[PDB]
RNA sequence: AUCACACGUUGUAGCUCCCUUUUUCGAGAAAAACGUUGUUACAAUAAGAGAAAUUUCUCGCAAAGCUCUGUCCCUUGAAAUUUCAAGGGACAUCUUU
DNA sequence: TGAAATCATATGTGTGAT
DNA sequence: TGATATGATTTCA
């Protein structure tokens, strides 16, 4: 459905990923790629604080980027899957 | 009937043997049924010695770095266009950067210097960084750009680094300060296009860097575990960390807090708990952490909140009342949790006390063919490939003869793992608890040498079959005839045929990394700069400027002769030609009539790997159409065949008068018949110039061809050229017959 | 496994060194093309694909495998030597990815 | 005078964190 | 530190 910052982890489950594996090659790969990338960018959205090279204000801006862009990446993967038969 | 036999097998870096051996009720081996060898690749880079996957890893890292660099350049261009600055940038951006400190910088110049700052960010290498930073603490050098125009291009003459020499490296913070000071002066100098929001965006671009995620993407998704069917518990929770701790009297519960990491003194690090401890003691909030230490559930919700949400508002709303304002604010400044444990929170609650006091989960809530060797548990690639080929041979032998009785290993953390896997994953038809028995080949091979077959191992692949045949003791004439001879039937079941692993992969390196020029390619030559450090006499005689400009050519001859052709020593000092210019690299022609048009057609690089060759016939002739990885990537099916004395522009093109015979991949069996001699071997390579095929003898006999390969043998006047195929056991050699030319995609 | 930095190479452009050619002014130089030393900047840094829609994401030199799709072999059987049924393999242009 | 062997020859690199 | 593409140069029918 509509992916937000909070409910990101409730759609980006491993069950949906394993359900996305029955698509044809020309469609599965672009969708599974947008799925893993959204998870990677989101699963490490707080890693900007583990390093002392970024100020708190700066790492805050990189956190918003690593969340808002990863939600968009997950939305496209779900939207394309909805256009497909996975829905 | 279902014959009982000992399998035997001989692991290797690039060759796995096998030898089916007759047995009886008393398990004393007898006359072997049939043997063979399964040769494959070395599973390592032959030159470097590293892993095959490491080259792909470095190439993918370079691709990602280039893509993200051009992506951040596009973002910078978008920002500059949005501020109506970009709307062919000046190339003297170092001098323009220094000029930005004093007097306003124009639109195009400011855009050029900002884009240069975005592309080159900075931070041997460290020595140069520290040296430039120390030299940056002086009034004269107000910035790295000023350090480059006033100090770098006076003593050296070049601003950028060259052939290493990292003494010119700068820092990310130093260039950040450059950008900040340039914005400050430009605003002081009345530059309209110096908004603070632009400064913030460009500083974010300069400082942004994708986190080192690594790991496995599977673990980062929120499962459900199907036990309690709610959700999946976070890996960095107290219960999950206790799960991996309890599994790995009562005095040991407090011990993980007794030390940050465990060592041999009192023997698993509780990384998340100690991380929270360090973050909490970082401030002066010691009072609140005392209460948090005792509570395990509060740590559980902290772990779930941080490993399931990532935005500040999300954790703030999820842990509103569970934590005070200062402890929460300090918690959301250094913590970063990810990944999940395989169990659930409620399941962890049920199972932890009983594990402390899979069995807890149970009490609260094929064989015929050897299965695939686990790829994740085995990390070393060469042993992985060896075990893979071993199991392929095992499956083939079981399919051909039935289930074996015992499997023994001669080796040739590896043998033990294979023995355990075969014992605990394969049916087998042994007697007792010795289903699999590995052994050392030294004493066994000495005892076999008492039978008189030692000093036989040569570069040919048939010697490897001895390591697997020796399974009988852990007669000599019989095995000698069966293995070494090429016709045991006419001398005394089948001759041993080395079944090289078919390398029918259609992907690989598109072209060589050294890119040359394609401006003058229609002459069949390419022009590439090479350093004087490795310029010999032949490359000097191949110089493009032999007759254009004679004076440099003669002086280079004299200097090379003065230092006796050693290019490194001859030009270790700056060469001075007429006019005072220095010479480090000079364009040198090279014969390039074949290659790949790369860099969007600007350059040309040599072909790197043949994936397929299409054999053809035309009026009693035989033709070879080479297909390369770049042609497969481009979806091109070539129809020009290899013909001597002519370049690819004019090749004899296969038309409707030409009948396709078969498509050949590397390491495929072929039969070649001609007036001179007929031979059966594996297609190793096609010479694009001479048109010959370098077919190699199956066993790579040194007496046959150059070190095993029948190089340069032609097919243009071959009576019959046919493609053969064989099983992975070197059995059932037959004639193949393709019907259609399969496309290369 | 992962992220960056510094090169290097190729194309373009500016300046720069030496220079072959075509002329002009008239030994020496102004102009034009090409080669090209050094230096800087930009573009690319596999060849390229897939799905959306001036641009974005993923894959793109490796390994393993048969869950899917293929090129063949091996067995088996039905219909007019051919098409097909089912099972088992070798591989991959297919899956992990 | 083309077809087949023969012998050569080049082939991207170094640094610093996660 | 080695397979791999391929070019010059001979030798053969």
């Amino acid at each position: 459905m509509k992916i937000t910052s909070s409910n990101f982890a409730t759609i980006a489950t491993s069950e949906n990923f394993a359900k996305l594996s029955v698509l044809p090659k020309n469609h599965r790969e672009p969708i599974k790629g947008l799925f893993k990338s959204a998870v990677e960018q989101f699963s490490s959205a707080r890693d900007f604080f583990k390093n002392e090279n970024y100020s708190k204000e700066l790492a805050e801006k990189f956190n918003k980027e690593a969340v808002n862009e990863a939600v968009e990446k997950l939305q496209k993967a779900i939207d394309l899957a909805e256009k497909q038969g996975i829905q | 009937k279902n014959l009982n036999y000992i399998l035997g097998l001989a692991l290797g870096i690039a060759s796995v043997g096998w030898a089916v051996v007759e047995i009886d009720e008393k398990e004393n081996p007898l006359r072997l049924i049939d043997v063979g060898v399964r040769t494959f690749e070395r599973a390592e880079v032959p030159k470097t010695g590293e892993s095959l996957a490491l080259s792909r890893r470095l190439a993918r890292s370079a691709r990602r770095l280039t893509q993200r660099r051009v992506a951040r350049l596009k973002k910078a261009k978008r920002l500059l266009k949005s501020e109506n600055i970009l709307l062919r940038l000046p190339h003297q951006v170092w001098q323009l950067r220094v000029e930005g400190l004093d007097h306003k910088l124009e639109r195009q110049e400011w855009a050029a210097v900002l884009l240069h700052l975005i592309k080159h960010r900075g931070y041997a290498l460290l020595s140069g960084v520290d040296n430039n930073h120390k030299l940056l603490q002086q009034a004269t050098y107000r910035s790295p750009a000023e350090l480059a125009v006033k100090k770098f291009e006076v003593e050296e003459g070049h601003i950028r680094n060259q052939q290493g020499a990292y003494t010119h490296t700068f820092s990310r913070l130093d260039l950040l300060a450059e950008m900040e000071l340039l914005f400050s002066r430009q605003q002081h100098f009345g530059n309209p296009f110096a908004s603070e929001k632009l400064l913030e965006n460009l500083t974010a671009l300069l400082m942004w860097q994708k986190p080192a995620l690594s790991g496995e993407a599977i673990l980062k998704m929120l499962g459900k575990c199907t036990f309690e069917d709610e959700y999946k518990a976070a890996k960095n929770t107290y219960s999950a960390e206790r799960f991996v701790w309890i599994t790995k009297r009562l005095a040991l519960m407090e011990q993980p807090y007794d030390k940050n990491r465990l060592f041999y003194s009192q023997v698993m690090e509780m990384k998340a708990y100690h991380q929270i401890r360090k973050v909490l003691e970082g401030n002066n909030l010691k009072a609140e952490w005392a209460e948090l230490k005792a509570n395990p559930t509060l740590l559980d919700e902290i772990g779930t909140a941080f490993s399931l949400y990532k935005t500040d508002e999300d954790i703030s709303a999820y842990l509103a009342g569970k934590l005070s304002q200062p402890v929460l604010n300090a918690l959301l400044e250094n913590l970063s949790f990810d990944k999940f444990i395989q169990l659930s929170l409620k399941a962890l609650y049920k199972l932890l006390p009983l594990m402390q006091q899979d069995e807890a989960c149970r009490e609260i809530y094929n064989h015929h063919f050897l299965p695939q060797i686990p790829a994740d548990e085995i990390r070393n690639p060469v042993v992985l490939r060896t075990l893979t080929q071993a199991r392929k041979v095992i499956n083939g032998v079981v399919r051909l003869y039935g289930s074996p009785a015992r499997i023994h290993i001669e080796t040739g953390y590896v043998a033990r793992f294979l023995c355990n896997f075969i014992a605990d994953n394969m049916h087998l038809t042994g007697e007792g608890k010795r289903k699999v028995f590995a052994s050392n080949g030294q004493i066994t091979a000495l005892l076999r040498s008492r039978w008189g077959l030692a000093k036989s191992r040569e570069d040919n692949d048939r010697h490897h079959a001895l390591d697997a045949v020796v399974v009988a003791c852990s007669f000599k004439q019989e095995v000698e005839i069966r293995i070494f001879s090429d016709n045991p039937k006419l001398e005394l079941v089948q001759p041993l045929f080395v079944s090289r692993m078919p390398t029918r992969k259609m992907t690989g390196q598109g072209h060589m990394e050294t890119v040359k020029s394609a401006k003058r390619l229609n002459e069949g030559i390419s022009v590439i700069k090479m350093p004087l450090t490795k310029l010999k006499l032949k490359d000097l005689e191949l110089m493009v400027n032999r007759e254009r400009e004679k004076d440099l050519y003669d002086t280079l001859k004299a200097r090379l002769e003065a230092f006796n052709d050693d290019p490194a020593k001859a030009f270790a000092e700056p060469f001075i030609k007429k006019g005072g210019a220095i010479v480090k690299s000079v364009r040198v022609e090279q014969i390039q009539k074949s290659g790949v048009l790369v860099r969007e057609g600007n350059g040309v690089a040599d072909n790197a790997s043949m994936v397929r060759v299409d054999v053809f016939t035309k009026g009693g002739k035989y033709f070879l159409v080479p297909i390369y990885t770049w042609q497969v990537a481009k979806g091109i099916l070539p129809n020009k065949a290899a013909t001597q004395y002519k370049d690819e522009e004019d090749w004899e093109v296969m038309d409707n008068s030409a009948t396709f015979k078969f498509s050949l991949h590397p390491n495929d069996l072929v039969k070649l018949v001609t007036k001179k001699k007929t031979i059966l071997g594996y297609f190793n390579g096609l010479n694009r110039a001479t048109g010959n095929i370098d077919i190699k003898e199956h066993d790579l006999d040194k007496s046959k061809g150059k070190q095993g390969i029948f190089e340069g043998v032609g097919i243009k006047l071959a009576l019959s050229f046919e493609k053969y195929q064989v099983d992975e056991l070197g059995k059932n050699i037959r004639l193949c017959k393709p019907s259609k030319r399969q496309p290369v995609r």
